[PDB]
């Protein structure tokens, strides 16, 4: 019945069961701004009175609310004060389709281009939910019943 | 909007039951009660079945 | 999951606080509080923004407990378990050929509501009658722990293919862990460098023998298992394996093996199969009428077996009546007026510090308003032993 | 273009809402109802009072028309409660 | 369209703020009751932009508020046994301050052992047995020894016996000293 | 699980929502839905403040999770170091006064893109000539790290300072941290763990010694080391240094000072000495002409070195002569016909469970298949 | 897992709605069971010995019109430290 075990030194039954802690970057809040857009494809503005990032937005992108990309290429807390004359780095809009990188990924259905890029662009890119194709609405919305429970 | 397909799974996406209609009921089975029986009187009397 | 809440989030909340701050800035010029009046369009356009944005709002630490738990210590997320047995076939006679039959063949109980598939192709010899194999559930949940010969129903037919049934009770159906069984996972992950003070505890029983095991680390602890003779340097282990048994000797030499690289030097390391104590029921309740007798009957049983998980007891501690009350009452739609465990009424304690409990039979006795008495009797072990 | 659209028509009251239910409006929806029935339970039907009283019984509201349904612990359709639309619980 | 700075910080009005001005006279700043109507979703706004703020000070153990020790005890290592809402908050903090660095760490040392000990406000001494105490033991005659994988943990007479001090040291014994170690609670015979 | 995302997909959607909204309260009434209604201006001036409010809670709980790693795990997250360097001032004459150097004391180099200053004050004592102050780059970055000497240029002379010089490169300099790195310093910081078994002292002992020594842990091994007599609780340290000999007490003191904070309760941790057994051979071999004499002793010689490695030994483990004669057959161009071992032919073990061996002599006499006799004799030895 | 005080109110709001004459139909006996039970559904205790009008039984209703009523509640609640938390609430007016 007892198994009388002393110490040992290296095993391979506990390199099966060995390693835990695993450091890998998943989709979570602290890795939304992986990817970063080239310097070569940015504009390098001064700031001056009467400016907000609104403006520049709305100058540069197009759209108003396409201000979080910019702040996300600049790192700033847009709440937080510009100092006048400070430096500030604007998105083309042509130029930031070539932040969105391709790449194939490898599913036991087939093989699959996904497209990769910072958040806030790839909200940018598929506002209206243009880009997405219409099985994929429909398929979230399948599950319209949705259990709840009651105290 | 009329040509794009999407595949769901039958248990990983959906629940099972998801796909199957109650109107094709399954076969069940239950214990036999016709099993001949032996009326000579030397040993058990269920002859037949398991 | 319990995080403080930054900020008040609910549409209809929203709506009276915004109308009722709306008439505090103005000196009672605003009078329309009505949270339903003609203010309502306003109040109500302004306040569905307000909760879709509050709502994201509200969950930045949890997001960021998550992206911590997730990122720097990737943690599988869990989604449940399989049930797994042993299903032995039977052929109607000796052939001259090797009988195969093939992955993934379909098993069931009587019910046909069960259904258990091959895990690979059985090659019953030529000759020989009967041949064994590893079946799984079809899906995940408790509900597929069935007991012995219960899976016997096929339907596609195999020449010359009598019988097929399960020579084992199927364990281990799991429908997921809840939060706190992910954060204990999680925690353990971050607290079981060097196994120390009972680290031993969680490093066998659901890490390098299975999920559905147990340990039970004692220190001090000789040979022969006596308490009042403390031995230093000795660590005993008492292990019940993935199937809710003592554990088989190969298991005690897989967990010594993968143990012996952990443990201090100079120390000694014992391992022993643990003990199991059967627990019988007999319950007399008044029924609500709210559920039918039956359903009664599975709810009990259904909740006692959660209750019974070896994963959710602690080996050598007593069983206390008043829990097994709680966990009975928890089902709903009864009342308890009697219950007996082990032919009294008292709290059973474990003989010793490695004894497991394991609940084998039940008698229900339900009385409802109108004075039926429902007598059942329910045994859920395959014998005394196991 | 569709969203001013579907406003200019009438809804239909009996099917699917102009409004798809979101998340937090679904749980804005079971707060209201779970008030509802907590407050009425005496004058509910034996029926419903008897699926509520059990602890594995489930509230199902469909996400596109708003209707709340109770499921018994077996998972079986019970009864019907009413209709939750954006902003305010309609019992039936 | 103005910055985010003067709207959040400085008007602290992020709606209403907002709202355009520059035709006088017709205007929605020249109605009070667009300045009305929207103080309460610029006050909502300005709370929950103040606790964003406050955030990331809510996640030091030593400076965070009650309601956040049981929020980030997962995150440091403690539940189970390891971990109870009896506990003082400033032991909990304590504890909470230093798990990744020396708690969890160096499990099963002296020091951490002793470190868990005083977080929980108990006056301790940890003793090895040995056949040589420097208090009394005589250097022409005593000899030298030690205990092995033995020690005590000797409490002060201000605690009562198999009182709470007594029973939570040996809680704490139990979870961090090593289990193959003979340990036993007592009386300081100092 | 997987983090919710905190910011709103598509704000125009959800201005879009609320006006629908509007009209579901209505219940059918509110159909206006262009700029110019009375409610769009309200609804989107709310769902740009309340984008606002989202990307700061976005802000928010990273930040929190980047003060979590630096107030609990330890690591905080770098956002850019500046660099730093040793300056060393000179002085022209030998004061009877201290010479005081301000704070902020501006260096450069030649070109003056790069510049540094110092971080605290200088106090030159009355009687010296030099003194060292630690100063820091003007910028974080990479640029900052330049060589010794490169950082001499200053534009305040002072009265008596004859030079200003960096001895040290400037180092540290660092532009930023990518997530990935902070994540695995993270990760790096949960895997650490105290030694516990025979093999992790050694490595531990090994580590602070250094690349090339040597340590053997032993358990229940008491102060005398009588095997025999075991002592409950002991681990003894055999160590042998890093140039081969038997560690002195100078490295037993660094050692232990490095794993006493490391071992655990009940446990007493001896460090002793390794024992060392000196081998002596003497071989005779067959040599096939495919090579010469000389360069078959010389590739002996090195295979023989290899394989008494104090890495290639385990410490209390017997010297194998067939092990010993497959290493010297290894190099290929030869044929053992007697090898001996400290005037034996047979295995040799060790008096005890802390000696390693070391080969100190070597005697080789080599034959060709034309009878020439090769003799030599190699002291390895220090 | 709780404080002594946060249990001891849990306890007494749970009563007070067990207690609450909506939930009570008059005439019919106070089962100690079920009022083992509402305390139980806190949480955070488990109960060893509870009486009820010193005394241990159900407590059958002296006519088909009497409805309970709560009216004082005794705490001595324990923590495996062996700290004792004692109190004596009157719930009357």
């Amino acid at each position: 019945t007892t198994q009388e075990f002393l110490s040992k030194n290296k095993t391979i039954e506990s390199e099966l069961l060995d390693l835990l802690i695993k450091p890998n970057t998943d989709d979570s809040i602290l890795t939304r701004n992986k990817q970063a857009i080239a310097d070569r494809d940015l504009f390098d503005i001064e700031w001056e009175p009467g400016q907000s990032l609104n403006k520049l937005a709305t100058e540069y992108l197009g759209d108003s609310f396409a201000w979080q990309i910019i702040a996300d290429a600049n790192g700033i807390d847009p709440t937080k004060e510009i100092d006048i004359g400070a430096g500030l780095k604007v998105p083309d809009q042509k130029a930031l389709e070539n932040s969105i990188k391709k790449f194939i990924v490898n599913s036991p259905t087939g093989k699959q281009l996904i497209s990769d890029a910072k958040q806030s662009i790839l909200n940018l890119i598929g506002v209206g939910d243009s880009n997405t194709e219409f099985s994929k609405t429909l398929k979230d919305c399948i599950g319209k019943v949705v259990n709840f429970s009651f105290d | 909007k009329y040509i794009s397909t999407s595949y769901a799974q039958g248990g990983i996406d959906l629940p099972i039951d998801f796909l199957e209609n109650p109107d094709d009921a399954k076969d069940t089975n239950s214990a036999s009660t016709a099993t001949e029986v032996d009326s000579v009187g030397n040993g058990t009397v269920s002859r037949s079945g398991v | 999951l319990n995080a403080p809440q930054l900020v008040v989030d609910d549409y209809e909340q929203l709506i009276i606080d915004s109308l009722v701050h709306t008439n505090v800035v103005s000196n009672g010029e605003f009078t329309d509080l009505d949270a339903s009046g003609f203010m309502r369009p306003f109040a109500g356009t302004m306040a569905y923004a307000g909760s879709e944005l509050l709502y994201k709002a509200n969950l930045a630490s949890i997001a960021a407990a998550k992206s911590f738990f997730k990122n720097v210590l990737g943690v599988p997320e869990d989604t449940g378990t399989k049930a797994t047995t042993t299903l032995q076939f039977g052929l109607s006679a000796s052939l001259s050929t090797d009988f195969i039959v093939p992955i993934n063949f379909q098993v069931s109980d009587l019910s046909g509501t069960l259904r258990f598939y091959t895990i690979g192709n059985l090659v019953i010899p030529a000759g020989a009658t009967f041949g064994t194999i590893e079946a799984i559930a079809e899906d995940i949940g408790e509900k597929y722990n069935v007991s012995a010969n219960f899976i016997d129903q096929y339907s596609t037919p195999l020449t010359y293919l009598q019988y097929v049934t399960n020579i084992r009770p199927a364990t281990n159906g799991r429908s997921g862990e809840t939060i706190d069984n992910l954060i204990e996972r999680c925690a353990q992950i971050i607290r079981i460098r060097n196994p120390v003070s009972a680290l031993d505890f969680e490093q066998l029983a659901e890490l390098t023998m299975g999920e559905g095991s147990r340990c039970k680390a004692i220190g001090l602890l000789g040979i022969n298992k006596i308490v009042t003779d403390p031995q230093p340097g000795v660590v005993h282990l008492f292990l019940l394996d993935v199937n809710g048994n003592p554990a088989d000797p190969v298991t005690i030499s897989t967990v010594g093996a993968t143990l012996q690289p952990r443990i201090m030097l100079g120390t000694r390391l014992l391992i022993s199969p643990m003990e199991v104590l059967n627990i019988e029921l007999e319950l007399i309740a008044l029924s609500d009428s709210s559920k039918t007798f039956q359903q009664l009957a599975d709810d009990i049983l259904e909740a006692l077996k959660v209750f019974f998980n070896p994963a959710n007891l602690t080996p050598g501690e007593p069983v206390l009546i008043e829990e097994v009350k709680f966990a009975i009452r928890s089902v709903g739609g009864l009342s308890i007026s009697y219950l007996q465990m082990n032919d009294n009424a008292i709290n059973i304690p474990m003989p010793n510090q490695w004894t497991i409990p394991r609940f084998s039979y039940i008698g229900f006795e339900l009385t409802d308003s109108e004075g039926t008495v429902y007598r059942d009797n329910v045994v859920t072990v395959t014998n005394p032993e196991e | 273009e569709e969203a001013k659209k579907k406003v200019k028509v009438e809804t239909v009251q009996n099917g699917n809402l102009k409004k798809t239910l979101s998340e937090k409006q679904l749980i804005d929806g079971v707060k209201r109802v779970t008030e509802y029935l907590k407050k009425n339970i005496s004058f509910q039907p034996r029926t419903i009072q008897n699926i509520l009283s059990d602890p594995k019984s489930v509230i199902k509201i469909d996400k596109d028309t708003g209707q709340v349904s109770l499921f018994n612990g077996n998972g079986e359709f019970a009864a019907l409660v009413g209709t939750y639309n954006g902003d305010i619980f309609s019992p039936s | 369209s103005k910055d985010a700075f003067t709207a959040w910080n400085v008007d602290r009005r992020p709606i209403y703020s907002r709202m355009p001005k520059e035709q006088v006279g017709t205007s929605y700043h020249d109605y009070i009751a667009t300045d009305w109507l929207t103080a309460y979703w610029d006050k909502i706004f300005i709370e929950c932009y103040d606790k964003l703020e406050d955030l990331p000070r809510q996640f030091d153990p030593l400076q965070c508020d009650e309601e956040y020790l049981d929020f980030l005890a997962p995150l440091c290592g403690w539940t189970a046994p390891y971990w109870s809402g009896d506990y003082p908050p400033e032991s909990k903090r304590v504890l909470l301050a230093n798990s990744y660095s020396l708690i969890w760490r160096d499990k099963g040392s002296l020091t951490v052992l002793s470190f868990v000990l005083n977080a929980l406000f108990i006056n301790h001494r940890i003793f090895v047995p040995g056949s040589f105490i420097l208090g009394q033991s005589q250097v022409s005659e005593d000899t030298l020894g030690a205990a092995g994988w033995e020690f005590e943990i000797l409490l002060p007479r201000d605690y009562a016996e198999n009182g709470y001090e007594f029973r939570l040291t040996l809680k704490i014994a139990s979870l961090f000293s090593p289990l193959w170690c003979k340990y036993r609670v007592r009386y300081d015979n100092l």
